[PDB]
């Protein structure tokens, strides 16, 4: 029914997207987005029913339903017809499942709203639930549970849900395995379909829908476009499922747990159950406590925990759960010595809370956080079209139509009584402790039911409790000093005579190279800066690479205490490494980036080492290295492929062996050797000037020469690694046996050619014509696995075609069925009409062409082109202009020459990963021994 | 030392 | 048939039976038999030098040997000597001394008659012509034209400032001006002068002959008595002159010479009377052993310790028959040129300290024992070069000691020691200073070569400072030698023995290749090493500290090991691209001591700061004077830089010497010797357990002192070679700064190392070996430097052309292409028998056993450092070579080397000068204006898989 209620919505004036809120007479919250400048339109629907409303006998039903709701409407009973309609018009759908939400969303090429909405609305009218959907999505759910076996997040989450009250619906199982889906029901004879129609009819249709449409038509077109296709939803008046009591009811408080992880990690988990403050959004005391606890600055809690060498990092704050209850968590990392002094750590945490109980509440902190979130609300960015609607429809349930945009970005009043109440909730009577650690072997008997981790009740004795409460005093802990990092200048600078739309080379020397682009389109008070420091000594030996890693790691560990207050002000950065050199990014407001970047350069020039920090980081990276035995075998396959198809490649085994050699005098010798002689390269993009861009780059290289006597490189030693040439005929393979995961990955690589302008579009168009039907036949029809991917590969200036599949199969069987899919696509080309071809090539066209949505997005694409030394800044338009002058015959010729089984140019090579239970490639060095090397693509 | 045809 | 020897002195290691004789015309003839030889040879020595030229026309003897190779009357063909000698795996060459002229060749298995009669007509009757005299003086002009910038100018400046009425002050080469331009300026004929010169001097008794025959010592004596009997004695007495050219007006004088390359040297010249008559006591070798001797407390080591002198060679320098020199030749440091009077003061300090004690019996006994042991185990000789040597000293000695020259000594008479030791007095000195610091100070200049110098005759201040009061410094006589050998036992052949070196140790630190010597049975065994390090050639700075460290190790170890190099244990330690290098050879007894001391001096190595600061400058002035060097040598270096994965220029390394300091170098040796890998062969007379003991002591010493770890097998890598496009014409020119000639090297690249494709390029490079010399140099007269053959770097083989000339280089590249076309036209016309003759010449040239032990150790090691490990590639390759057709060579030619070829790879380097018969159409060249960019857009070849 057509009922409408809305008015003006407060939007920060930077935004130009026109909005409208209303509510349909069948109880549906509706927001309307009209932006006639968006390339791709989108829509999203949120159902406020989660896996908390599951039947008590069958677990994870709503996950399997949101899988089953995809296929089949009465208007379009064909299988892939939605997926094919989004493969034609560039669309992509994806929904999730949570404790209280299921949230469908999708996008579309330009205008296909009527069409996709006709394939999206009647999910709610008529679901089909046929033989094949059922029997295929149960394997898709089982593979989703199979990849979340070793995923520790889900595992610790289930152990937190299940070790409370075993009757409370918080202790229910969200996803559902193959046993609950098709093993227990068919042996008890219960019809799944009829229970699914019960669940769908009673729960979905009732209320609480959150339709929203990112459209580009008008304020009315999309209006009577969505009101037409949402009247078949009929109210049922299902009450809102809420929980009036916490899961932990004094039975499970003051308790410890000892958790055995797969990965060698050690963590400490403090939990406080707290009542609902979601209604108290005016002051938001939970984020105020998260601000004052999790600050990392002078005299901070983590500062002393670092000074005692127990704790790497921490996080705390409000963790909302169900509608009724909420949690308040503090999650801290452990070092080796930290595991010994757990109670000491917790005593210091209590000391800190008591320091907050001593000096009481604060007012100027609330004004400072209010002004900082006020500034962060003023300047935002245009969110990408898909997922913006899902985000606004997810929070549409909890807020009035005026608060749906001023979501958390505004604070009305100050509530010191609430801060006292939640301070009264943070006491040691209330604490719940859990500890994760590998050293808990043979000691934890009580096993979790679904995943299979092991734990212990092991109540904390009373002497440890009583020592916490009455003995409370203060040491070196003090409240945070004013950051003085708040931005004060927001002026926009007008574009000068240099009116280029692409970054121009404003400075070239033998020392540096500087590219520059003022912001035309976004007009924001922001700037982004990217820096590469090239030097030969980075990737020479496994030992030098370890030394560079540890160098940047301890540099970050040094700078974090200074940097965190500026990062809270809206200026983020990252230091990481390359195989070639060092990578520096500075993004944020333009007001203080020169002072931050200045001290970063002055800091990493003149650099010192602390002893126990170096030991902790060393042990930590040795652990991070030998962890890599325990990850997903598709990543193992991609890792061995990126080993074989580059020039030089150091394995993680060599990196594990070389780490022992690193010491302190040796690293302190390595640092000035690296920094002695190097090359710079920089992208400057934002609201800036040319003269100030020159001055910042000058400042940087002048500080580098002033400190460590930086000298430029010779222009013959700037060498980039090449790629091996596969033989014209012959397929290569070898094997690697995984230890942990009982899954076999496989990646099936095909070398075409260097990137010429023709070969990019040959490969992109053939990749897209095999993209959606590979998803159709392999995962859907053949039910190989869940991680099945196909498409291009962009590396070392060489094109490629790949098939990444992880499943539990014999790998050669899977290779054989990939070749069967290639034959299927070869004949599926020639039976293609003109219409499929033309809609498909238009899909490719609109897929590639799109304007940016943030300076970081466009800056990331320009940097991604400058790091490859290609520089073709407008390749999009030229390559697209070439792209429409292609014929079906041209694609067939390309397939026969390089991808056909009988091909005079088939350059194919795969990597097999086995589970714990052509020619071979014995030594990778011998394989690379007799293979030629490709040239490097010439700049512009 | 005046060789003919040089060397090598 | 005048005189026959019964049996003469030979070393008991040899097996070659000998015979000496003398002919009817008074020719000294020596006969050598060898049952197991493979290349026979002969030689001749007319006792006429370039010191018998007429005064008007200069350099007739050299022009005469240079004109004699072309043309006789019994063979009117221009090249029948050279053509027949090159059809049979031979090569001919000749030169003129100041006193005599050597003619020598070598030839194949049994072709003695067909090449000896060609070498005989040489003197029986020669015929010249207009053509040859017209196009030969251009090659003699190139001869002088390569030496107008050659600092070896100092020789003629020693010849010049003497007695200008003396026959020693004569010019040996001719520069197209004294040879051609002066005699037709005044109408003097040349051919009559040549026939008068030859018929007066050369045809007489004077020449002596030797022939290295296979058959017998009676099969060939009646052969050489009927074959050189025509040359008739003209009764010419030997030219000699008792008057030494240095008259007292030009004694006690100190010149100042300006060089072209930046060097600093000090020559101290003494005249002495003739001591060639005393070849039994040899006083000059005694004083050479006692003056020019490095080691503890000797003349060199003190001047080292005061920072004045790098090195100094003493000894006695020969001259003409009547007179003889005595030289102490020194090089100088930066501040060595300030203290020259103090240097020569120390030289007379050491002279008088050796005059206070005079003769020594035990030094003579030591030297005589050392020469007797060095004579008794004389290694095998190559049959070409050897007969020229033993024909070159045959004029002086009787028949019994023809061989035992400067090896055996009969008596120690101290009276001649005192005679030669009195003639060394500072009234007999002639100092000569070479320095580039004399740019504006020289008055006089040379006409012949064009060098500038002075006359600073030394006033008597410094004479009566030299001989006034000479007690001693801290000098002493050298002590007892401990590296003299005593164990001369040939270890018995092992029951398990291999014809080719076998891998015996294979660890992640080292590997070995071992063979007990089976053929030679000499108590001496060479051994060599190849250490690898990825930090040795990373950047110019790390490629530059390596030479400085390595050099200072050799500097600080010469003081120790000069007695080993004097006793018969020689080492060599230099750097390479990949890592450093070591090779220790000599007698079998004292290898361990020496190698051990080299290792413990290598790892536990300190730096003397002033020595480092001297060697740094002595290398900085050795990099930047590469610009004063040949144009065509620049061209070969330029090709290597553009044809390798990575290489650094000579302008980079001299730029990165402005950063090397003492602490930087001092921390570099623990970085280089931290992780490394060893590869080695051991060869000669050693057991297998002692081989494993040698590598055990080596890697255990590096373990103990350097904390050496093994390298990962993925960072044992080599460099690759750039792949030229299927159709290519690459060229880039550079300009030689100081030489007035131009030069060029052009490169035709075929392919990788195969066993069926090396015989294509080798046979095509043997089919053009003689024609390329004849057309380019003998006929078109394109210069003196003509070479064309296979070039093999990084495995990938290519055929190249090296030629440097006065002409502009693109003229040369066009006439090379014309030679290619004319060559294939001559290939398609040739008959079967000549093609099988070329195949047999290559099957004899390549299937040839090595005589010396180092000549097969350099056959094994040179392929073990290339990672192919194919030891039997001398048999199977030539067993494939026998089955080839003319059509197969034409196939090789068409798609690879031709101008219309589809697979054609060609890159060119032009080095041009200071101020710069139907050639085919040539594709427009692509210019390389940047070396790094050219290498980037091109692929790299795969490496050769081992055998």
């Amino acid at each position: 029914a057509i009922k409408r209620i809305g008015n003006h919505i407060t939007k920060s004036p930077e935004d130009k997207r026109e909005y409208r809120g209303l509510e349909l007479a069948n109880g549906i919250k509706v927001l309307l987005i009209s932006d006639p400048t968006t390339d791709k339109s989108s829509a999203a629907l949120d159902v406020h029913i989660g896996s908390l409303s599951d039947p008590p006998n069958i677990a994870g039903l709503s996950h399997f339903l949101e899988h089953m709701l995809f296929l089949g409407t009465k208007k379009y009973p064909k299988e892939n017809e939605y997926s094919q309609f989004l493969s034609e018009h560039a669309g992509s759908s994806n929904a999730f499942t949570s404790g209280e939400h299921t949230n469908y969303y999708f996008d579309v090429s330009h205008e296909h709203l009527e069409g996709a909405l006709d394939r999206f609305a009647q999910f709610f009218l008529s679901p089909l639930f046929d033989e094949s959907a059922k029997d295929r999505e149960v394997n898709a759910v089982d593979s989703e549970h199979e990849k979340n076996v070793m995923n520790d997040a889900w595992r610790l989450f289930q152990l937190e849900k299940a070790t409370g009250n075993p009757k409370h619906p918080f202790s229910k199982f969200g996803t559902g395995n193959k046993y609950t889906l098709e093993t227990r029901p068919n042996q008890e004879g219960i019809d799944v379909r009829q229970e699914l129609l019960k669940f769908h009819s009673a729960y979905y249709s009732s209320n609480l829908m959150a339709v929203v449409v990112l459209g580009r038509e008008s304020l009315d077109d999309l209006t009577n476009l969505v009101v037409k296709l949402f009247s078949e939803v009929e109210n049922k008046n299902v009450p809102l499922p809420e929980f009036p009591e916490h899961p932990f009811q004094e039975e499970h408080l003051k308790q410890l747990y000892k958790i055995v992880p797969i990965k060698d990690i050690r963590n400490l988990y403090v939990t406080f159950p707290i009542p609902d403050l979601q209604k108290y959004y005016k002051s938001n005391p939970g984020h105020y406590l998260g601000h004052l606890i999790g600050h990392e600055g002078p005299g901070s809690l983590l500062s002393e925990l670092k000074s005692k060498g127990w704790v790497n990092t921490l996080v705390g704050g409000q963790k909302e759960g169900a509608r009724g209850f909420m949690f308040f968590i503090i999650n801290v990392d452990l070092t080796e010595e930290g595991l010994l002094h757990v109670e000491d750590i917790i005593l210091h945490m209590f000391q800190y809370i008591q320091k907050l109980r001593a000096e009481g509440p604060q007012e100027w902190v609330f004004q400072e956080l209010k002004d900082l979130n006020a500034v962060a609300f003023r300047f935002k960015d245009k969110e990408r079209p898909r997922g913006y609607t899902s985000k606004i429809a997810g929070i549409l349930h909890y807020y009035p139509l005026e608060e749906v945009l001023t979501a958390e970005y505004l604070l009305e009043e100050f509530r010191p009584d609430l801060i006292e109440m939640v301070l009264d909730k943070l006491r040691p009577e209330n604490v719940r402790v859990a500890i994760v650690s590998k050293s808990f072997e043979g000691k934890t008997d009580r096993t979790e039911e679904w995943y299979g981790t092991q734990y212990k009740q092991e109540a904390i004795p009373d002497e440890v409790i009583k020592k916490w409460q009455n003995a409370d005093l203060n040491g070196k802990f003090k409240l945070p000093t004013k950051n003085e990092f708040i931005p004060t200048n927001f002026e926009i600078l007008p574009l000068e005579k240099e009116a280029t739309p692409y970054p121009a080379l404003i400075k070239d020397t033998a020392m540096s190279k500087l590219w520059f682009k003022q912001d035309d389109k976004f007009f924001l008070p922001k700037a982004n800066l990217n820096f590469e420091f090239f030097s030969p000594f980075a990737y020479v030996d496994p030992l030098h690479s370890n030394m560079a890693y540890l160098y940047l790691e301890l540099l970050k560990d040094s700078l974090n205490e200074y940097a965190y207050a500026a990062e809270l002000a809206g200026l983020s950065y990252d230091l990481q490494n390359t195989i070639y050199g060092m990578y520096l990014s500075v993004k944020g407001y333009n007001d203080k980036q020169p002072i931050l970047l200045k001290k970063i350069i002055e800091k990493m020039a003149t650099f010192e080492i602390d002893e126990k920090r170096f030991e902790i980081i060393k042990e930590a990276y040795m652990r991070s290295l030998n962890n890599f035995r325990a990850e997903q075998p598709h990543q193992h396959a991609m890792y061995y492929l990126r080993l074989l198809m580059t020039e030089v490649a150091w394995t993680k085994d060599e990196l594990k062996e070389a780490l022992d050699d690193v010491t302190l005098p040796r690293l302190k010798a390595f640092i000035p050797q690296l920094l002695s002689r190097l090359h710079i390269e920089a992208l400057l993009h934002g609201n800036i000037t040319k003269q100030a861009a020159l001055g910042i780059m000058q400042m940087v290289e002048d500080t580098l020469i002033e400190h460590a006597h930086t000298k430029p490189l010779l222009p013959s030693q700037l060498v980039r690694y090449r790629e091996v040439q596969l033989p014209d005929r012959g397929w290569f393979v070898y094997q690697q046996r995984n230890e942990v995961h009982n899954n076999s990955g496989i990646e099936i690589y095909y070398q075409t050619d260097m990137q010429s302008t023709s070969e990019n579009m040959f490969l992109e168009l053939f990749a897209q014509i095999i993209s959606e039907p590979a998803f159709n036949t392999l995962r859907t029809k053949e039910q190989l696995g869940y991680i099945v991917f196909s498409g291009p590969r962009r590396a070392n200036g060489i094109q490629g075609l790949r098939f990444i599949i992880q499943s539990e199969k014999p790998p050669h069987y899977l290779e054989s069925r990939v070749e069967a899919f290639l034959i299927t696509m070869e004949k599926s080309i020639e039976d293609m009409t003109e219409e499929a071809f033309q809609k498909h090539i238009q899909a490719l066209a609109i897929r590639r062409l799109d304007k940016p949505k943030k300076l970081s997005a466009e800056s990331a694409k320009y940097w991604g082109e400058i790091i490859s030394q290609q520089y073709n800044f407008d390749r999009d338009n030229t390559e697209v202009a070439y792209l429409k002058t292609l014929t079906k015959e041209d694609i067939i010729k390309f397939y026969k020459e390089m991808l056909a089984v009988d091909a005079p140019r088939r350059h194919k090579v795969s990597v097999h990963v086995l589970a714990r239970e052509p020619e071979v490639i014995q030594n990778m060095t011998e394989f690379k021994r007799g293979l030629p090397l490709f040239p490097l693509v010439k700049p512009h | 030392c005046s060789l003919y045809q040089l060397e090598n």
